[PDB]
Order: C-alpha cells, then sequence, then structure tokens
C-alpha cells in the first residue's frame, strides 16, 4: 500500500454505459451573427469507452426541419477494462466471464495486478477476506484476456466489477457493469 | 378581344394556402376580380372572401390567396369548383383536392433496443412546405405481427413541431421489427411508419466492413469477387483477429448460399483480403452459360473473432450486381417531347449498377461522333442535339464511351421525343434553354427565352408569363417582357433557398393570329437543385482545439443554427450502429419524401399547349374557352 | 552553513512546491463529493501519485506529479464556480 | 450444451513435477459433419501451453493457429483459440498439448473450454477442467434449489483461554454440546442429524435441550472430521450459518464454524485426555454462569 502502485482503495470505476443520451432540447435564442444563432452547450460525457455520434434536428416555422449532419466524439484512454458480461446466465452455472485489458501505449508493456471484486451474490475465487487477483503483462499496442469463472446465486440482476492499476504508471481503470441473472 | 386565364395547382389541398393566377390579357383600365370556391357539385361558398383588382400598373397579372377549411363533407375523389370573376365575366374550373394534409417523420433514438429497455421517440409534423403545422396525430406502436399494442392521441399545437414521446418494452414480448405508425387525425389513410428492432444483445466493441474493389461483379472477370474485410474498434484503433467470410447469390428475394465458398483468413492490421473465384460461383450453381446469371446479385458475409474470443461481430454487403456492363443510362429526368428546328438540351442519367450516379462519363448520340460530354458530379450529361424540322418522332439513342472499356461492355438505351403538337399546326413555338449545372441559392441562373415563329405576328408578342412550382405549390409567378424582333430574351432567376430541392418552371404567351385564332404557346422545364437543408444546423466542437476527451469528462458542445430555431439532441453510443443501421432519420431522406409528392410528372414540357400545363401541376382556364385537360387523378401515370 | 548546490535547491523547491499542494489535498478531496464521479475518480488516483512522487525525492516523478495535482485542483475550482 | 459434446480431460504426464497435458474431445450431434468451428480455450491460472506443440497442431490440416498467436511468447498466451475446418458428427474428434506451470500460486482457478461452429454462437457447449476440483466445478452448496457458496476453508495448541476468546466474537450465536444421531451421505452433499444435549449459548434459533439439528458439509471434507456416529461433540459457529427459514432450520459446515471431538465419560479417565476433559468442563460453567467479558 506503498508500492509504485494505485490502490483499490482508491480505484474509482466506470459504470454509467448508456446506449444513447443527451436527448435534450435546446433554442437558439442567441444574437444572431451572419445570420447564424450560436449555442454553446455544456454536457457531461458518460463513462464508455467508445465512438458517440450526436445527431440535431432543427425545426423553424421559418424555415422549417433539418436534419444536421451526424457528429462525432471519441472517448478513450491509453489503458483501460472492458467487461465483456453477456446478456443472461442462469442461477447456478457456472461460467467465464472475460476481463479483456486494452494496453494502447505506444512503446511498453505494461504490467497489470487486475482483481475481480468480491460479490456476495456470486461464487467466485473472491472471498470476503481473500481477494483474487493476478500479475499480468500485456505486450503495448494490444489486448491482454482475463478469465473470471464464477456461479450466479441470486436471481435478478446482479453486478461484476473488476480493477485494474498499472505499476510504475499510475495509471487504473475499474469497471462496474451488471447482468441478468434468471432461474432454471 | 381581352381574355382572362386562370391558373392553378393540379390538385390542392385542405387547411394550406394555396395561390392562383389572375390575368387580363389585352383588356383596358383597371378589372375588378372576385374570386369563390364551392365545393362539388352544389353550393357551400367554402371560400369567397379574397377581391383584388388588376390594374395597368401590375401588367394585369393578379394573386391569388386562400384556405380551404375543412368542413363535415369515401374511396371516390373529392372536388372543387373555383370560380373568378372579372368585371361581370365569369370563368370557372373542376380541380382535384386531397385530405393528405402533409407529412410525419418519426425519431427514435437507437435503431434497435433490448427487452425492457424504453424507446424514446420524436414525431415531427409538418405542412407540405416541410414548416411546422400543428394539428392532432394519432400513434400507434404495433408488435411484429401487426397489432396495436399502444395508441395515443396528441396536438402539437404550440409545440413548434415535435412531439417528444416514449414507450417502456415490457420484460417478455416477441423479438422482432417492430413498428411506429402515425397519421393526421384529418387524414388516416395517409399513414407514416419508421420501425425498430427488438432483440437481446451485448453491444460489440467494433465495427465490420464488408467491400468489394468494385460496386458489382463482370461476368467475364476471370479473377472472380474481389472483396476486402475490415474491422476497427469504435474507439477509433484497428483490430486484430480472424474472419470467416462467405458468398451467395439473390434471385429477386431468393437467396442461394454458395456453401463452397466459405474461406477464414486472418485479420491483420485491421483489414483482411478474400475472394469468390468464378468457378465457385459456377459450379455453385450449376455451372450453365454465365450469361444466365446475369441481372442476380451477389452477397458476402463476414463474421470476425478478436483473438481474446471475447466479442464476435457479424456483417454483411448485399445485392452486389451480376452486370455485363459497369453503367446504367437512364432518361428518366430527360423530357419526352421535343421542338422541330429547335435545340433539344439531353439529361442522361448515368448510374453505376448498385444505383449511384457515376461521375466523369462520358456519353454521346448514336449518330454524331464529335459530340461529347462527361457527367458532372449528380451523374448527370448535358447534351444538346439541334432537330430538324420535321413532323416526324425524333427516337435518340445515348451510349456510354470509356476508354478502357470494350464496346459491349459499353452500355445504351434509347427514348422516343415527340414534337410539340401546336394550334392548328401553325408551326409556333417556345423553347427555355437553361443553363445546366448543379444550382445553388443565391446563384443566379439565365432562362434563355426562345421565340419560334413567323415575323407575321412577332411584333404581336409583347410580353412572357411565367411561374414556379415547388414542394407542389406556387413559389412564384411573374411576366418576362420583350420587343419585337426579339427571339431570345434572358430571366434572371435569383435563386434562393425557396427552390429546394427542385422547382418547376412554366412560361406561356397567347396571341391572335393566323385566321382570328386564339392562341396559346408554352414550355415548362425540371430544375433539381442541390439538396441540403433549407436554414442550417451543424454540431461542431466547443474547444477548438484539444486531446481525446475521457469517460466522464466534461465537453463543450457547439451548435450553429437558425436564429430561434429548436434543437432536439441525441448522442448514440455507434456501436449500436453495428447491431442495426436502419430507419434512422435523414433530411435527404425528407427530399425523398417531398419529390415523391411532387404533382409533376415530367422533366419538361407537354404535348400541347394543354399538356405543359397538366404535367407541371397545373390548370390553365381562360375565357375564350381553352382549358386543361381536367385532373382526377391523385398519383402520377401509374408507370 | 553556506548555500546549496544546483540539484540540491531545485529539488527542495520542486518538493516544497508539491508538499505546498499535498496539504491542502483533503480539502479538495471533500469538495468532490458534490461534484460528478469523474473529479472523485481522478482526484484519487491524483492523490496517491503525488505523495508517492513526494516520498520518491526523484526530481520527475514529483513534478510529472506536481502537475497532474494542479490541473485536476483547477478542474475543480471551475467545476464549483457554474454551481455558485 | 447438445449441439456439441465437450470431454476435457486434465491428466498430469509421466517421466518441474507439475507439467501436464490438456486433451479436448468434441463430435458434433447433427446429420453432416460441422463446417469451421471455434475452440475457446483458456489456461489455469499458472498454466501456458507448450509451444512446441502447439505449432505441430497448426501444421495440422483440419486445424490452424494464427500466426498471430503463435509468435507470442507461451507466458503471454492464457486464453488461445483454435480454429477447425469441421468436427465429426460420427465420432469423437481429440487432441491434447502439453501444459506447464511457470508460475507458484495457491487457488489456481480453473480452465476451460468452448466450442460452437462460426455461424451460431447461442449453440454452443463449454467444459471447464482443474487439477483437483473434479469437473473443474468451483465447490457449491445447493439443496433443491437454493445454493450459496462454498469455495472457503473447511472448519479449522488449545487452551481454556483460547476458547474463551476465539467463542466470544461477533459471529458467535450458538454453542453446542451435541450427539449425532444420523451419518448419512450422498454424491453431493453429506449432512448429520445431531441432536443437542445442552444448549450453551442459545441463538436466533428456539431450541430447547433433546431437539434434533440438522448440520451439512461438502463431500470435499470428509478428512477434516472424523465422523462417528452417538460420539458427542463441542462445536460453534454463527447465525450465518443457517440455512433456510424456520423453524426447520439447518446448520452450515463452514471456516467461520469450529469442530472438536467431545470425549467420553469414561474416556476421560485417560491420562492424555484429561488436557481437554478439563479444558472443556471449566468452558462449560465459564459461559453459563458469566457469559462473555466483553
Ligand atoms: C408570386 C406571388 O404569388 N405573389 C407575389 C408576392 O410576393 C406578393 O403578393 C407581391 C410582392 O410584394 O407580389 C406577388
Amino acid at each position: 500500500l506503498d508500492e509504485d502502485i494505485i490502490a483499490e482503495e482508491n480505484i474509482v470505476s466506470r459504470s454509467e454505459f448508456p446506449e444513447s443520451w443527451l436527448w435534450n432540447v435546446e433554442d437558439l435564442k442567441e444574437p444572431p451573427k451572419n445570420g447564424i444563432s450560436t449555442k454553446l452547450m455544456n454536457i457531461f460525457l458518460k463513462d464508455s469507452i467508445t465512438t458517440w455520434e450526436i445527431l440535431a434536428v432543427s425545426m423553424s416555422d421559418k424555415k422549417g426541419i433539418c436534419v444536421a449532419d451526424p457528429f462525432e466524439v471519441t472517448v478513450m484512454q491509453d489503458f483501460f477494462i472492458d467487461l465483456r458480461l453477456p446478456y443472461s446466465v442462469v442461477r447456478n452455472e457456472q461460467v467465464e466471464i472475460r476481463a479483456v485489458l486494452y494496453n494502447y501505449r505506444q512503446n511498453q508493456e505494461l504490467k497489470v495486478r487486475v482483481e475481480l471484486l468480491h460479490n456476495p451474490a456470486f461464487c467466485s475465487l473472491a472471498t470476503t477476506k481473500r481477494r483474487h487477483q493476478q500479475t499480468v503483462t500485456i505486450p503495448p499496442k494490444s489486448s491482454l484476456s482475463v478469465p473470471y469463472v464464477i456461479v450466479p446465486l441470486k436471481t435478478g440482476l446482479q453486478e461484476v466489477e473488476v480493477k485494474a492499476a498499472v505499476y510504475h504508471h499510475f495509471i487504473s481503470d475499474g469497471v462496474r457493469k451488471s447482468l441478468k441473472v434468471v432461474p432454471e | 378581344s381581352p381574355m382572362y386565364s386562370i391558373i392553378t395547382p393540379n390538385i390542392l389541398r385542405l387547411e394550406s394556402e394555396e395561390t392562383m393566377v389572375l390575368e387580363a390579357h389585352d383588356a383596358q383600365g383597371d378589372v375588378p376580380v372576385t374570386v369563390t370556391v364551392h365545393d362539388f357539385p352544389g353550393k357551400k361558398l367554402v371560400l369567397s372572401s379574397e377581391k383584388t383588382v388588376l390594374t395597368p400598373a401590375t401588367n394585369h397579372m393578379g394573386n391569388v390567396t386562400f384556405t380551404i377549411p375543412a368542413n363535415r363533407e369515401k374511396g371516390r375523389n373529392k372536388f372543387v369548383t373555383v370560380q373568378a370573376t372579372f368585371g361581370t365575366q365569369v370563368v370557372e374550373k373542376v380541380v382535384l383536392v386531397s385530405l393528405q394534409s402533409g407529412y410525419l417523420f418519426i425519431q427514435t433514438d437507437k435503431t434497435i433496443y433490448t427487452p425492457g429497455s424504453t424507446v424514446l421517440y420524436r414525431i415531427f409534423t409538418v405542412n407540405h412546405k416541410l414548416l411546422p403545422v400543428g394539428r392532432t396525430v394519432m400513434v400507434n406502436i404495433e408488435n411484429p405481427e401487426g397489432i396495436p399494442v399502444k395508441q395515443d392521441s396528441l396536438s402539437s399545437q404550440n409545440q413548434l413541431g415535435v412531439l417528444p414521446l416514449s414507450w417502456d418494452i415490457p420484460e417478455l414480448v416477441n423479438m422482432g421489427q417492430w413498428k411506429i405508425r402515425a397519421y393526421y387525425e384529418n387524414s388516416p389513410q395517409q399513414v407514416f411508419s419508421t420501425e425498430f428492432e427488438v432483440k437481446e444483445y451485448v453491444l460489440p466493441s467494433f465495427e465490420v466492413i464488408v467491400e468489394p474493389t468494385e460496386k458489382f461483379y463482370y461476368i467475364y472477370n476471370e479473377k472472380g469477387l474481389e472483396v476486402t474485410i475490415t474491422a476497427r474498434f469504435l474507439y477509433g484503433k484497428k483490430v486484430e483477429g480472424t474472419a470467416f467470410v462467405i458468398f451467395g447469390i439473390q434471385d429477386g428475394e431468393q437467396r442461394i448460399s454458395l456453401p463452397e465458398s466459405l474461406k477464414r483468413i486472418p485479420i491483420e492490421d485491421g483489414s483482411g483480403e478474400v475472394v469468390l473465384s468464378r468457378k465457385v460461383l459456377l459450379d455453385g450453381v450449376q455451372n450453365p452459360r454465365a450469361e444466365d446469371l446475369v441481372g442476380k446479385s451477389l452477397y458476402v458475409s463476414a463474421t470476425v473473432i478478436l483473438h481474446s474470443g471475447s466479442d464476435m461481430v457479424q456483417a454483411e454487403r448485399s445485392g452486389i450486381p451480376i452486370v455485363t456492363s459497369p453503367y446504367q443510362i437512364h432518361f428518366t429526368k430527360t423530357p419526352k417531347y421535343f421542338k422541330p428546328g429547335m435545340p433539344f438540351d439531353l439529361m442522361v442519367f448515368v448510374t453505376n449498377p448498385d444505383g449511384s450516379p457515376a461521375y466523369r462519363v462520358p456519353v454521346a448520340v448514336q449518330g454524331e461522333d464529335t459530340v461529347q460530354s462527361l457527367t458532372q458530379g449528380d451523374g448527370v450529361a448535358k447534351l444538346s442535339i439541334n432537330t430538324h424540322p420535321s413532323q416526324k418522332p425524333l427516337s435518340i439513342t445515348v451510349r456510354t464511351k470509356k476508354q478502357e472499356l470494350s464496346e459491349a461492355e459499353q452500355a445504351t438505351r434509347t427514348m422516343q421525343a415527340l414534337p410539340y403538337s401546336t394550334v392548328g399546326n401553325s408551326n409556333n413555338y417556345l423553347h427555355l434553354s437553361v443553363l445546366r449545372t448543379e444550382l445553388r441559392p443565391g446563384e443566379t441562373l439565365n432562362v434563355n427565352f426562345l421565340l419560334r415563329m413567323d415575323r407575321a405576328h412577332e411584333a404581336k408578342i409583347r410580353y412572357y408569363t411565367y411561374l414556379i412550382m415547388n414542394k407542389g405549390r406556387l413559389l412564384k409567378a411573374g411576366r418576362q417582357v420583350r420587343e419585337p424582333g426579339q427571339d431570345l430574351v434572358v430571366l434572371p432567376l435569383s435563386i434562393t433557398t425557396d427552390f429546394i430541392p427542385s422547382f418547376r418552371l412554366v412560361a406561356y404567351y397567347t396571341l391572335i393570329g393566323a385566321s382570328g385564332q386564339r392562341e396559346v404557346v408554352a414550355d415548362s422545364v425540371w430544375v433539381d437543385v442541390k439538396d441540403s437543408c433549407v436554414g442550417s444546423l451543424v454540431v461542431k466542437s466547443g474547444q477548438s482545439e484539444d486531446r481525446q476527451p475521457v469517460p466522464g469528462q466534461q465537453m463543450t458542445l457547439k451548435i450553429e443554427g437558425d436564429h430561434g430555431a429548436r434543437v432536439v439532441l441525441v448522442a448514440v453510443d455507434k456501436g449500436v450502429f453495428v447491431l442495426n443501421k436502419k430507419n434512422k432519420l435523414t433530411q435527404s431522406k425528407i427530399w425523398d419524401v417531398v419529390e415523391k409528392a411532387d404533382i409533376g410528372c415530367t422533366p419538361g414540357s407537354g404535348k400541347d399547349y394543354a399538356g405543359v400545363f397538366s404535367d407541371a401541376g397545373l390548370t390553365f382556364t381562360s375565357s375564350s374557352g381553352q382549358q386543361t385537360a381536367q385532373r382526377a387523378e391523385l398519383q402520377c401515370p401509374q408507370p | 552553513t553556506s548555500l546549496p548546490t544546483s540539484n540540491e535547491y531545485q529539488n527542495e523547491k520542486l518538493a516544497n512546491e508539491l508538499k505546498s499542494l499535498l496539504d491542502e489535498l483533503n480539502v479538495n478531496e471533500l469538495a468532490t463529493g458534490s461534484l460528478n464521479t469523474y473529479y472523485k475518480r481522478t482526484i484519487k488516483i491524483s492523490g496517491q501519485k503525488a505523495m508517492y512522487a513526494l516520498k520518491s525525492k526523484d526530481f520527475k516523478k514529483m513534478s510529472e506529479a506536481k502537475y497532474q495535482l494542479q490541473k485536476i485542483y483547477n478542474e475543480i475550482d471551475e467545476a464549483l464556480k457554474s454551481k455558485y | 450444451c447438445n449441439k456439441f459434446d465437450l470431454k476435457v480431460t486434465i491428466k498430469p504426464a509421466p517421466e518441474a513435477k507439475n507439467t501436464m497435458i490438456l486433451e479436448i474431445c468434441t463430435r458434433y450431434r447433427g446429420d453432416q459433419d460441422a463446417t469451421m468451428s471455434i475452440l475457446d480455450i483458456s489456461m489455469m491460472t499458472g498454466f501456458a501451453p507448450d509451444t512446441d506443440d502447439l505449432k505441430q497442431l497448426a501444421n495440422g490440416v483440419d486445424r490452424y493457429i494464427s500466426k498471430y498467436e503463435l509468435d507470442k511468447a507461451f507466458s503471454d498466451r492464457n486464453t488461445l483459440i483454435i480454429y477447425l475446418d469441421k468436427v465429426s458428427h460420427s465420432e469423437d474428434d481429440c487432441l491434447a498439448f502439453k501444459v506447464h506451470q511457470y508460475f507458484n500460486v495457491e487457488l489456481i482457478q480453473p480452465g476451460a473450454v468452448k466450442v460452437y461452429a462460426y455461424y451460431n454462437l447461442e449453440e454452443s457447449c463449454t467444459r471447464f477442467y482443474h487439477p483437483e476440483k473434479e469437473d473443474g466445478k468451483l465447490n457449491k452448496l445447493c439443496r433443491d434449489e437454493l445454493c450459496r457458496c462454498a469455495e472457503e476453508n473447511c472448519f479449522i495448541k488449545v487452551t481454556l483461554e483460547e476458547r474463551l476468546d476465539k467463542a466470544c466474537e461477533p459471529g458467535v450465536d450458538y454453542v453446542y454440546k451435541t450427539r449425532l444421531v444420523k451419518v448419512q451421505l450422498s454424491n453431493d452433499f453429506d449432512e448429520y442429524i445431531m441432536a443437542i444435549e445442552q444448549t450453551i449459548k442459545s441463538g436466533s434459533d428456539e431450541v430447547q435441550v433433546g431437539q434434533q439439528r440438522t448440520f451439512i458439509s461438502p463431500i470435499k471434507c470428509r478428512e477434516a472430521l472424523k465422523l462417528e456416529e452417538k460420539k458427542h461433540y463441542l462445536m460453534w459457529g454463527l447465525s450465518s450459518d443457517f440455512w433456510g427459514e424456520k423453524p426447520n432450520l439447518s446448520y452450515i459446515i463452514g471456516k467461520d464454524t469450529w469442530v472438536e471431538h467431545w470425549p467420553e465419560e469414561d474416556e476421560c479417565q485417560d491420562e492424555e485426555n484429561q488436557k481437554q476433559c478439563q479444558d472443556l468442563g471449566a468452558f462449560t460453567e465459564s459461559m453459563v454462569v458469566f457469559g462473555c467479558p466483553n
């Protein structure tokens, strides 16, 4: 807790991954200039690491409707985790989720201590007391896959969470995804 | 002998402003005119309020503005009788009307939802001018077996034409293609629909894109169909993995897979190469006169797997045409009537097989070797031929002429243009030669007015009366003055955004001549202008320069649009679009709704004076009784 | 005593500059509470960088970190101003 | 499964002391042999395929592995896909490759294999493997429909003092001296119907002296406790060891629970059992009259 690394105490995961958002309504009441009202908008990007596509339509009784072009915005990171959960698991069947660790650093391999957090509602090598970590090496410009086998223990909506930190840097990610548990 | 003419749209519309042109030909002093519409048949006096006078100031040209209400009045077209009374004289015509209010567009936040994920949707509501209007709308949500599972009834009054809405997808429900349908409470028959898929999915973390080096396959192409596979994460970054590719042939809606064409290639540095060989494609059917395969299509499904085994993605390019020639040839943007002796402007349309406009492609006609002309960025080529003053149908046949293609590989097509059939076969004509490029609002277009008649009554003609159709309504109607001895007069046409996406121009003159005969000579021209928002809308970045933002980070968004306009926003993880990219809203989709709603059915002209008028969305009724073929068909001539 | 060497002076400036911040870190960490999760997620990683950097008495780690923490502090102010 | 069969044999090799052989056997349940199919394997924490072997395979026909996966240093290869040109509908298609543990760890998670045809993923099958765990299956405890996790340790220098300590923690909620009636067993979970001879410290369980209470344990703990009937016992645990609802309550054999064989009347006469029978005795009075120091 004094090593060249970030602490699980201090990792705040990403969790907010909408599939669509900013379903908002703004009004060009600004002072027209050269005929073109201009609004500046303050938006907060959501946690997902992807490319957002923003679509605007304008309606004016003078000039009508107007499907603005699409406009792309890419949120990314040099290192992060992809927690690939499937749509739904069945309570009490054993599966294997994969944590994919991406390292898009130019030129140096990364050493990570990645860790599946304990969840009472799941049967994992992770206990209230003992944690479940490996320590792994990702080449640069590529991906390391990290198996975690688990067993869902309660129906309804359950939550898997992984955290990883790189050594010597102070980079860290953590994802909190949720999957449907269904009874047999 | 004074003559009064009435000119209206071919088909009127409810609850919207229409316009009709009043004219006094050869009359003296002020002429007061009253105009009245009545239900048909009988009398309801639906609109009489309007009165006007044709002053010698304004060369006796009138403005008609009226709005027909929607009173308690099917399967049989309803009509109306318009009645315009100049002084005491009383002219009238019996036109067709439509219950079609306007348009409706629906927007869904995503293209695809999972059971239990709510679907956001907007109904944009507008009149035939694409202006926001406010009516009452009904909205159904049909499940994939067609059964309305929910409807509401909403008014767009004081909502600036935008109806927000949602629907919570139940937890258990049929997967499949759902539909959202909406109509104006006035007119149930004109229904509007957008779809959305309901499925079970996790989002994919990359997109896959398949691509034939050619937009088609040439049957004699020994190499077979070559295809490049491409994968890249949503965060822009190249993919490593392996990918399974496989082909098939489509006939109509019928689909045969070529099981043997299955290939497993490595996807390296985001890309991969792969091919269907002419042999598999032929074996794969039964091995017969390749010619047979002409007309059918190909398709490729690829399926990539990351080397991590975590995430899969399918994707398929469909209906790649099997063709003997690369290009296609179309005369549907060229009129079907010329004037003997006068130069005929040919608008040849040259599409790639798929359907796309093909740029820079040479074309010319049967006869003359020296005549050539390329295809501007719109897949259009302007060729003009001087025609002979012979009362003989003029058959034209055009043909591609690309170097590096064999004369068998070149593509042709033939059309037949008939001469303009005058009054009493007098040989009096009018031509509008218009320089043809990509017109843009602001740019100024010249309309050459060319007079073709024996100088006998040449001094008589004093003026041209012109009109502009647009989104099937009158956008302007004016006069172009002329002086004797002139055959050419040029019209300065300012071109504003009100012309988009395409406007029609019909000019006509009238006179007495030969043997005391009341005449009408005319001409109609279509000009597709550059399509784009009528005002503007753009959403660029806030921070002029910057590095990629970071998950959860603040970012400033910039919106440049029309003053006072309303914007409605949505941002969508592009990962969705890798599961479904269909049924999105486009402005191009709207222009397409607006053109198919044209009342004008011809590129240009008329068989006779009275056709020019019915071809563009118009009617011409004059005192002297020279009226146009009444219009009593809602749609254009069934192809 | 006399005066310190080059290294000696720079090194001790950085450090105190650095410390100067770590001092009023906790105050900051605490303002994140109201702020959107990105702030908290950020400051916590920036905080450690410092404290390890500070104790490591190495120029790089120390400045590099000096700056990390500077930025996020500023992204906090900007934040709390759009809110009164 | 059903569309595919999957038998994953994880055996040690003959002739290190850790290295072994992973064998994968698949058959397609259908009329024709499947087309192109995926084997999506993962290593047990600490292992990674013998390279010299993996090549061999990829040289093979019907099989291929991407250069991309070959080039990596065996150490960097903890998952890996083996593509197949086919899998017979007729008999089992099998193969294997020596794996080597290069890394020393306690608690080595199970590897797993997965299969499917490229076209359709939902028709997969998925077999785990592991050196000790029977089926690569984690340790759970399920009665009827309710399961709870049992990958912990079995129950675990004894002085009246060491007991007046560990036996007053938060968890402790039942302290019993019970005699064991019925010793049942099953292939999944063995149980025990011990009746209570004295309620030393009562819990959320309203149980009067004499009544019978049903304890349970994983089949993997046969060694931890020598089971004898009519053998009396001292034991305590937590109220989180309670199974299902009342009053048909049960007890769960865990880590936080403690087990000690309470001698017999005339067995304590021995001159080596005395160090116990006495500690016990005292403990009894020290928990009934006084209670817990805290």
